[PDB]
Parts: C-alpha cells; sequence; structure tokens
C-alpha cells in the first residue's frame, strides 16, 4: 500500500482496492 | 465523519475497510 492523503476520487479508487468485490459506498454532502 | 480523517491525514487500508462491510 502507498501512503496517501486520500480526497475525492482518490479515496473512492482506493476503496475499490481495500473493500475488493465486497463494494462499498461513500456518504457526500451538498 | 471518517471522510475527513482521510482527506486531511492518511487513512490506512484498516481505516478504509469501515467504508464498506
Amino acid at each position: 500500500f502507498v501512503n496517501q492523503h486520500l480526497c475525492g476520487s482518490h479515496l473512492v479508487e482506493a476503496l475499490y482496492l481495500v473493500c475488493g468485490e465486497r463494494g462499498f459506498f461513500y456518504t457526500p454532502k451538498t | 465523519g471518517i471522510v475527513e480523517q482521510c482527506c486531511t491525514s492518511i487513512c490506512s487500508l484498516y481505516q478504509l475497510e469501515n467504508y464498506c462491510n
């Protein structure tokens, strides 16, 4: 794993890897 | 919230696991 601050799309793409085939969700705020 | 932890600092894969089940 590579350390990076994770916000926006970076967080989403990181979650695909960590959660794998289980999928994941995100909590946006308009 | 958990989003702030990852935006302002470095969420390890362990912290990231919380975003899913």
